[PDB]
């Protein structure tokens, strides 16, 4: 059964780097687009970006300059990197999967979500 | 590409046929999904591809629309359904969320 | 109608008078008595009312909501939630994993696939409870009375004028073994089929008590697994198939009135009419002789017999001598009882079950008799 | 009892005198004759004797004696002796082998598992041979004679006093299609079920000729293989399931006497009594008029009909005019023949099969007639 | 033959005269009338004509044209053309590959195997349409007439000399539930079997509409895969098995004449003969008394009853008082109607269905009565 | 599904060597006898020879002196070598499989054939 | 070991029961196969082991013989059957073809 | 199908060492407890001891001082070592398996036995 | 822990309901097995866990007992059953055999 769980340091000093890790359990990280999202308390969601297995990533135009998302097929855990971070970035960070059926054109989704990590 | 929902607030009773609207910044075809998040948990997928539904979602929930405008609908409102509802965009590339209409008891 | 001969009724020294007549549909039997009006009795309809449903058989299915899950070698089996939900057809297999598809080593990886089964067009099947076979008898003078009979309730009694109280003990004789048959419904249409013919169908079925569609694989194809993916296809429609196979099976006309009653075309009812003590009149008919001819040629009935229609010119009221021979003696079976013509230039039905092979149907006696060739396999 | 009307018997100029009566259970028909005592005839019991067993269906199974065998990759398949012995349910699969579990290399290793199948509680199913349906007729004066009839042996003759030798030609009419039904036994209890309903059960079954329990997997679960081990579980009891599904099916009371005979509650027997030449007496009853009322309200029978019980106050011996209408004409079917009350302040049964939907049952004529509302789906 | 008693016929004040007689095979009933020759009526044959075929069951299969295909690990699945063609039984599996067998790496390689299924000896199964059950009645004076009746066509009328026109309303009563049975053919031989007994057979079957042999694995064994090869074996013959199981089931003799008609040994026909107004003669028989004895002892019939044959010495034409008791009263059922002996030193059949357990058959009254012990399970 | 296809140089100079390659697709070259045949236009067929996986080859007595047939189980393509070639050898060259069931004594065949290569 | 066929040429009509013979240089038992090659394509196997047939061959085709002499037969000649037919030898080692009887329209 | 067979030298000189080898055929030596037993002719059986795969062995208190039992998961053959041996040890030596189901609590056994080796 | 059997010798006839007893040095619960060894072969397991039986053992054989005392029983003695019978102990660790009651013909 498929579940996602993110981890790292839940407390970071401003203007520094950010290292989150979404570990994927009960499934193969070969498929889909592996995506991140955030939610600043009081406010709603903002789509950050995704990455394929092959490595074709794509980011949100408002943040790409400061964001790197890596994909490790080996340990099956796609990771998030947000540098030059501020207190606006202080939020809840969900790692979720998008979807890809490809052989059938049953596509659209953000299926499995993690509980999210509160980062400051 | 930006998504705008109306209303953002609603006061309804357990049984009300409620209706939330969500409009895009352009024509996105039939590509749109809804989400139900109650405060504390992670967002949960309800509707996918405009109108189709995910196994694990009550039949009272029903979405529609294509092109520019899309709507959600709960036939007869229920306790657990008091949550905040979001929408999604496809782009063929970079995705976008909505503001979120918070559902609230009357 | 057709009046009764003398042997068809019997009047007692004491008690009452009893009639015995086998009435068949689309025909009528009249009874006469001195100083009294005629009593016309006929069998109007033999029907079945809402036969219980037994098994639906899907001949057109539609797949929806597709989900596939993957496991790299030595990470165990692949599990979906949809494996449990009965709506979905699910297959389990193993795929060729390795470098190209982001695993940890070479080998077979467990892959599971599910899709929601929805039956677009189904074929219903009904059982016929023979102790519920309804039949209706109408009896009027020349003040009408309608008599609703059941297969179980064969004894129905009715008040009258002059004739007094009558009591009818009647049995039903069905045209076809309803214990080897099914009533099958497909959209607007319906037929009588073999039980086994349906039980041997290679399509998904659902019991009358409901439940899940069984053996869904008849209409669903899971193509061989690839890297981490499986193409699933709902098979084409099979209406043409069934419809082509449903040809060699008589159809059962729906009702115009109640529209929930099934009318059997064949069959007959045997009756014993208990009547009060009174003297009836026995018309004794004469075996026809002169000119007859086929209004409608002998034609197959779809249940092992053959029906013809003839007309008479010179013969008055007359019995028609129907026989099926190889000059010789008949070997067939005269289905139609009292093959008699009331008025000249009037058409009359004659049904017959000939011996298997080649035989000749002979209708009438002498020069003016009729002859027809018939083969049966 | 209820005396015969005049039309119910017939006396000949020569030969003998014949009676015709449809006798039903819990009721009695009496025949009178001048200078002679009354002849009371009744249908006591209609039964089935030891119907053949067809298929047992286990609804509670118990596993015993568990054995599991292992094979490391490229050492072939895993083989147990228990795979051959039919007592045991066996599964074959492959497990994740490697370092942690003492093999020679990485890969799937063949593993086989067996356990002894023992059926704790089963449901028996019986077929009813209709040409063996027994029915018993008692005839006494006012010197008793008991007449054991078979469905096949419908003609039984009996000596008497004054009435001489009688000969009874009798047919049986069953309340329910026994070709679409099974007699099902579960412990102390038994019912009449659909054949198909049982044939469509998802439980393990064993043919009447014996053999091995088939498709044992219905009640046995083989959990996914691990290193070199498999947890096997017998599924829970399913008595609650069947019992809940056996509600919508009439029960069949066991015998108090023979305790191997099954008594049918419904059904009737049609008789023709050949008697010696003698003059009987025909009581002509009058259609009731005055006060009647429901002892027991109209209530469902569980087989598509409804039974009521009424009482009469002022009406002497009188016929009860039962009809089921939408002022109009009835569309229903009077099941009970001769609905007549012998003595005032005495209860009487009336069974009826109404049209599907909403209809009104009307019993009696005039002000004192009775009316009941009835729905049927 | 056996003349009719007085109660068996009835002559009316008006109308005609009716006879009622239950005729059984191998016996004859004669009717007499003053100033007239005797009318002998008998039931000659009860038959079934070409019952539809339902399902063949192969009990001996033969494999031909063997093909095996191989795939090394990670080269996908192995595919033969024969997997599609329905003639062939096909299995799919995986084999231990590696160095010794020219692959590219270690692991399970996909292997597919097919062979042409040919059924050498099969068992046919037939359904009996009961509304097609033929029965033939012969009636001659002392100028013969042969009367072909159908189960449906129970009313057949016939001209005569002196007796005038007769009309026979006849019903058929079958010895065995044909809705719980199959007519099964194996080469020269045939039997009556349980429907379920056949439906529960573990052999390959083909529906009456044709099609492919289903579940071929019952007679075909695919031995465990090796390097790149599989031994396929057709299982042995199973004729001994069926034949051994077909013992506890009565055989059905084929026809000598038509050789496509099936003759039922048991069963009887109930008749009502409408005759013209004429006075018959009623022979009143006397219950036999003196010396009787068993020509053939009571013996099992294979369908729950028992048949004996007795002879009479001193008794003239006399009724034989057959009863089966635990001095007491009988609890059994006299199958044979009119157990009467026409001439002394002549053999006569008596069939009877005793109560289950231990009972005594008593035939005759007084010192010269006969007694036989009988057990039944 | 099993198919055979031969290849190489479709034009060779006399008195030289010959290198044909029958690649076997949809099947394992572990089994059977792998055979070659030729057909000089205007004339019919002549059986050249076969080779087992184990390597037990056997040739036509009229040609063996100039013929080598190799078997590569790895790349699954058995190859033909005809030296001292002349214009008589100029023909159509089919690579076909013979057969071997062994575990069942259903044997005889030349089952799958290639389209053949025209060599000059 | 040498195989010789007769005839080498035949002129027949669509329906003719044609018969080609093939004899060996010695007794080879039941080991013989036939082939149907139409000009251009590769030879196609028809008959195997004297009389047994390959799935994909019409039933009109029928072979027989053992020991020294073997025959082919087309019950009722058909369009596609107008091709050249060859035979085969087993040896337990080294195999041999026949000359080939060319079938031709009349 | 599971069978056990013991082997080595069927004749040893007193006060020396002992090397028996119970080879396990048709089964995995990962499970159960692998046990030895002996029987001095004229007398009955005496349980020697067992060893797990993990290596948790256990011996008879009257003999442990002189007994070593090794387990080779590789070649699947557990071996017996009896030093300081005397003529009392001269007997029949059976190698048998005990049992372990673990996932089901169907346990007790000494299931498969070898024919035994006569050692002097 | 020591096991003691009684008798050690028995002279019975083919049909005799024979009974061998086996007692432990303490309470071992239901953990006990029986064995049937005929001279020459290796011991064969008959009974396991006090009373349960192994597939391959005739139904005439029947064991019982828990705690301290356990008994074997052959309902109707048979030819092959003339062998020597042993018992077993569990300890949760180190196991123990019995002396063995030799069954012998009368």
């Amino acid at each position: 059964e498929v579940q996602l769980v993110e981890s790292g340091p839940r407390l970071v000093k401003p203007s520094e780097t950010l290292s989150l890790t979404c570990t994927v359990s009960g499934g193969s990280t070969y498929n889909h687009h592996w995506s991140w999202i955030r939610q600043p308390p009081g406010r709603g969601l903002e789509w950050i970006g995704y990455i394929s297995y092959s490595g074709k990533s794509n980011y949100n135009p408002s943040l790409k300059s400061r964001v790197t998302i890596s994909l490790e097929p080996s340990t099956t855990q796609f990771s998030l990197k947000l540098n030059s971070l501020t207190a606006a970035d202080t939020a809840v960070y969900y790692c979720a999967r998008e979807y890809r059926d490809d052989t059938n054109y049953y596509y659209y989704s953000l299926d499995v979500w993690g509980p999210g990590t509160m980062v400051t | 590409i930006v998504m705008t929902q109306s209303p953002s607030t609603l006061s309804a009773s357990v049984g009300d046929r409620v209706t939330i609207t969500c409009r895009a910044s352009q024509s996105i075809g039939s590509w749109l999904a809804w989400y139900q998040q109650k405060p504390g948990k992670a967002p949960k997928l309800l509707i996918y591809k405009a109108s189709s539904l995910e196994s694990g979602v009550p039949s009272r929930f029903s979405g529609s629309g294509s092109g520019t405008e899309f709507t959600l609908t709960i036939s007869s409102l229920q306790p657990e359904d008091f949550a905040t509802y979001y929408c999604q965009q496809y782009n063929n590339y970079s995705y976008t969320f909505g503001p979120g209409t918070k559902l609230e008891i009357k | 109608c057709i009046g009764i001969t003398d042997r068809d009724f019997i009047e007692g020294v004491h008690g009452g008078t009893w009639v015995s007549a086998t009435l068949e549909q689309d025909k009528c039997v009249t009874v006469m008595a001195p100083d009294k009006p005629s009593l016309d009795i006929s069998l109007e309809t033999v029907a079945i009312d809402r036969p219980a449903e037994v098994r639906k058989v899907c001949y057109n299915a539609v797949l929806t909501h597709v989900k596939i899950n993957d496991k790299c070698p030595s990470t165990g089996e692949a599990h979906l939630a949809e494996e449990n939900e009965g709506d979905n057809a699910c297959k389990r297999t193993y795929s060729d994993r390795g470098w190209g598809n982001g695993c940890g080593l070479f080998g077979k990886g467990s892959i599971v696939a599910c899709a929601k089964f929805t039956c677009a067009k189904s074929m219903s099947l009904f059982e016929v409870d023979q102790t519920k076979i309804q039949y209706v008898i109408r009896a009027q003078l020349h003040d009408i009375k309608t008599l609703k009979f059941d297969a179980l309730s064969g004894s129905q009694e009715v008040e009258f004028i002059g004739y007094g109280k009558a009591t009818l003990e009647c049995q039903v004789q069905t045209a076809v073994d309803f214990g080897n048959s099914y009533i099958a419904e497909m959209e607007t249409e319906s037929w009588i089929v073999d039980r086994q013919w349906a039980q041997d169908l290679t399509l998904p079925w659902q019991s009358g008590s409901g439940g899940v569609w069984r053996e869904m694989h008849h209409l669903v194809e899971f193509e061989p697994p690839h890297a981490a993916t499986i193409r699933v296809l709902a098979l084409g429609n099979q209406e043409g198939s069934l419809k082509t196979a449903l040809t060699g099976a008589m159809r059962v006309t729906k009702d115009t009135n109640d529209n929930n009653l099934y009318k059997l075309h064949g069959g007959h009812v045997s009756c014993r009419v208990k009547l009060s003590a009174l003297t009836l009149k026995g018309t004794s008919y004469k075996i026809c002789t002169d000119k007859m001819f086929f209004v409608k040629n002998p034609t197959d009935t779809g249940h092992g017999t053959v029906v013809m229609q003839v007309k008479v010119s010179k013969g008055a009221p007359c019995r028609i001598p129907v026989i099926v021979a190889d000059a010789a003696i008949n070997k067939g079976i005269l289905v139609t009882v009292n093959p008699i013509a009331s008025t000249n230039d009037d058409e009359v039905l004659i049904e017959v079950n000939p011996p298997f092979g080649d035989s000749y149907i002979i209708v009438g006696r002498g020069d003016s008799r009729l002859t027809y060739q018939w083969h049966k396999e």
